[PDB]
RNA sequence: UGGCCGAUGGGCCCCACAGGGUUACUGACGUCAGCCAAACUCCGAAUGCCGGUAAGUCCAAGAGUGCGGCAGUGAGACGGCG
RNA sequence: GUUACGGCGGUCCAUAGCGGCAGGGAAACGCCCGGUCCCAUCCCGAACCCGGAAGCUAAGCCUGCCAGCGCCGAUGAUACUACCCAUCCGGGUGGAAAAGUAGGACACCGCCGAACAC
């Protein structure tokens, strides 16, 4: 599993603080900070439009290369600040990383399959923590369900994982639980 | 295979010793003119220091470890009396006469009492 | 150095501390011209009352 | 009919609502959920009605959550009593909400039906809301 | 309908009363704390009601030692 | 609020002194995570206040504190802030 | 001067605690041997105290290693707010958090006293 760099230009922000931050945000540029072992953290602006587009196209996780006045850096996204209402991005964090290093990544998982009439679908956890290489960051996870009955607690560590990744999360965690479907009696019992 | 399921007597003992000395140390405000006389006793030796807490630095001290004092075949009452006399004369040489006594966490009686007396009639008035 | 200070808005209805700082500066009536030393302290004064005064720098 | 079963005291002062909702600002648990927009009260009756609207349509599949819970009491002095003479009695409980909060959370296979049910929930809710998914 | 509440107490006006770095004279009160929010230091007296004062001219000085709060007076140099 | 082993509902279809909710329960603890509080704070500001120093208005505000003669007023309103 | 030693001390007293692992008895430290005499058990030499050094460092202590947990903590942003504003409606300058994040991290140091060396 290998991905493709998502090139994007950026500029060193001129002014630091709420004033410049909000002015840039109104303009349409999100403030951004990158840091790492380079012992040289510094701060830059992005393009909201291309930024959100790339976020969508590559999922929660993506490995990127950044344009700094002609300098090209490799970093992986760590944390974000999404607008509570607007659906816009306030702040992203790019952590410098080189090829051939270990990082901790949380990966989402999707569920698909066929469910029996007496089967109830429930998802306790939508994300799991995994260790992998910089160029081996996935974006989705899938699990197959077919003909499950009664108690079908699916273990997170029971899932089959591609090569090069170690399950950071302990095996005690549960990913998908299937329980007996409720009826009218249970529906009326709950909530009162 | 060792699994601790409780507490330890000697550990709590050392902690308690420090605790109980803490009450007196709390009050003690002993300057250069009135240093604090600290007494430590072991199962095999006794140790005493005279210090001024202002700098946390000692002035004179002695203990059963020194060869000449060990030369005394007697027991720890005699050892304590001799050591206290040494403390008294060393303090006199250094030029300190009036001081305060620290109970050193131990209860008064026996060896501590002998040391206190020896220091008293050795010229050290405290 | 020196500073030219001239009050550009009336003192009325302004915070009491601001009015007193204005008196300290020494501006009695609006649009009075006053010359003052360029110390950090007077600079802070002007910064505080900036919404009432305009500063013209001389020397 | 959610209600705390015991508190230190049966009445609380008027609120301050200023501030952006920080708690639970991002969907987590299921795969879809509502997000309100404007400060407002939400009564236990409103919450229960929305829960009924979601649940009864979804029927068999999927299971829901409720990230909020009405805790703070309220009072209203009965009619025909000149104001004064102490605090009134509590009538309903309400849960506060701030812009950006997530109200309900769903994990059901289909986006279309999830959207439809949550849309009815919106219509039955007292304040604006909109769909939002897990993604970053 | 009638209320059973509505009573209160006086206002003792507690709280620190000479602040750090001030110049205080002998027998001067420093704090009025119900509990031991602070702790005596050299030249400070522990009052009959957990009150703090000074037993010698000087400048009061707060300071944290061993993770508590204790008040103390540094005798200002004699001019 | 939703999950996890859950022995042991700290317990049940035959009570064996021994296998399973062989039975959908209860499940305690804890742990995974997500809120809330004027009488919760393992945290914590801009402000405001008190203390020291220095410049400035220093042909005086008509600045302060004390003492002395003098009366008013102790029915507030509104607006912005909490 | 060294030390794999003991006391007293410090420090906006956890970067200094907890957990697991390994190692110490020359001296000192602990445990330790027995209660005529001091002294004590609301009974007990468990605690203390006292006499002695036969034995051993397992416990405790110490030191060294481990990031399992505590723990400190950036830059940046966000919350917040002093002052001012425009016919509400939020911005301009000033101040700048909490949590989270890279990371840091398995204390440092003072005075005396003990064993090797001068
Ligand atoms: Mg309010
Ligand atoms: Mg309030
Ligand atoms: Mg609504
Ligand atoms: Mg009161
Ligand atoms: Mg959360
Ligand atoms: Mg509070
Ligand atoms: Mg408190
Ligand atoms: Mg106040
Ligand atoms: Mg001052
Ligand atoms: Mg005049
Ligand atoms: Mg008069
Ligand atoms: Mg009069
Ligand atoms: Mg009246
Ligand atoms: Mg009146
Ligand atoms: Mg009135
Ligand atoms: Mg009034
Ligand atoms: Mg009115
Ligand atoms: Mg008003
Ligand atoms: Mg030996
Ligand atoms: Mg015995
Ligand atoms: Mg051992
Ligand atoms: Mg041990
Ligand atoms: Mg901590
Ligand atoms: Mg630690
Ligand atoms: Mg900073
Ligand atoms: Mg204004
Ligand atoms: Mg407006
Ligand atoms: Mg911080």
């Amino acid at each position: 599993t290998a991905n493709i760099p998502n090139k994007l230009t950026a500029n060193v922000r001129t002014r630091t603080g709420k004033g410049a931050s909000r002015q840039a945000r109104r303009d349409g540029k999100v403030p951004a900070v990158l840091y790492g072992h380079g012992t040289d953290p510094q701060h830059l602006e992005l393009n909201a439009r291309d930024f959100a587009a790339v976020l969508r196209s590559h999922g929660t996780n993506a490995i990127l290369t950044l344009d700094i006045e002609g300098t090209e850096q490799l970093a992986l996204t760590k944390a974000l600040d999404v607008h509570p209402i607007r659906r816009n991005i306030q702040h992203a964090d790019l952590l410098v990383v080189q090829r051939g290093e270990k990082v901790t990544v949380e990966v989402t998982v999707l569920v698909e399959g066929d469910a029996t009439p007496g089967t109830l679908v429930t998802q306790d956890a939508n994300t799991i923590e995994i260790e992998a290489e910089a160029l081996s960051i996935p974006e989705q996870l899938t699990v197959s369900v077919e003909g499950v009955e009664a108690g079908t607690q699916i273990t997170a560590g029971q899932i089959s994982l591609p090569e090069g990744v170690n399950l950071i999360s302990d095996p005690e965690l549960l990913v998908v639980n299937v329980v007996e479907a409720p009826s009218a009696e249970a529906l009326e019992e709950e909530g009162a | 295979a060792h699994k601790p399921v409780g507490q330890n007597i000697s550990e709590v003992r050392r902690n308690a010793r420090l605790r109980r000395h803490a009450r007196l140390r709390k009050k003690v405000a002993g300057t250069a003119e009135v240093p604090r006389l600290v007494v430590n006793r072991s199962a095999r030796h006794i140790h005493v220091q005279l210090v001024n807490d202002l700098n946390g630095t000692t002035l004179a001290a002695a203990s059963s470890i020194e060869a000449d004092v060990r030369a005394i075949d007697g027991d720890k009452k005699a050892h304590s009396v001799r050591v206290g006399q040494l403390i008294a004369e060393r303090a006199k040489a250094a030029g300190v006469e009036t001081v305060v006594f620290d109970r050193g966490g131990y209860t008064y009686g026996g060896r501590i009492a002998a040391l206190a007396d020896a220091a008293r009639e050795a010229g050290l008035k405290f | 150095a020196e500073l030219k200070i001239t009050q550009v808005r009336s003192t009325i209805g302004a915070r009491w501390k601001q009015r007193e700082s204005l008196r300290t500066l020494g501006l009695k009536k609006i649009r009075q011209s006053v010359v003052r030393e360029d110390n950090a302290q007077t600079r802070g004064l002007i910064n505080t009352v900036h919404h009432l005064v305009e500063v013209e720098e001389v020397g | 009919m959610l209600i705390p079963r015991k508190v230190k005291h049966r009445k609380q002062h008027h609120p301050e609502q200023r501030g952006i909702a920080s708690g639970g600002t991002s969907v987590s648990f299921g795969d879809y959920g509502i997000q309100a927009l404007e400060h407002a009260y939400i009564t236990n009756r409103q919450i229960e009605s929305a829960r009924i609207a979601i649940n009864r349509h979804i029927k068999r599949g999927g299971k829901v959550w409720i990230n909020i819970f009405p805790d703070r009491p309220l009072t209203k002095k009965p009619a025909e009593t000149r104001m004064g003479s102490g605090k009134g009695s509590p009538e309903w409980w309400v849960a506060n909400v701030k812009p950006g909060r997530v109200l309900f959370e769903l994990s059901y296979p289909d986006e279309k039906t999830a959207r439809d049910a949550l849309t009815r929930a919106i219509h039955k809710l007292p304040i604006k809301a909109r769909i939002v998914t897990r993604e970053e | 309908s009638s209320s059973r509440n509505g009573r209160d107490s006086a206002a003792q006006r507690l709280g620190v009363k000479r602040f750090g770095g001030q110049v205080v004279k002998a027998g001067e009160i420093l704090v009025r704390q119900r509990g031991t929010h602070f702790h005596p230091g050299v030249n400070v007296g522990r009052g009959g009601d957990d009150t703090l004062f000074a037993l010698a001219p000087g400048a009061v000085e707060f300071g944290a030692k061993r993770g508590r709060k204790t008040v103390n007076i540094v005798p200002v140099a004699r001019p």
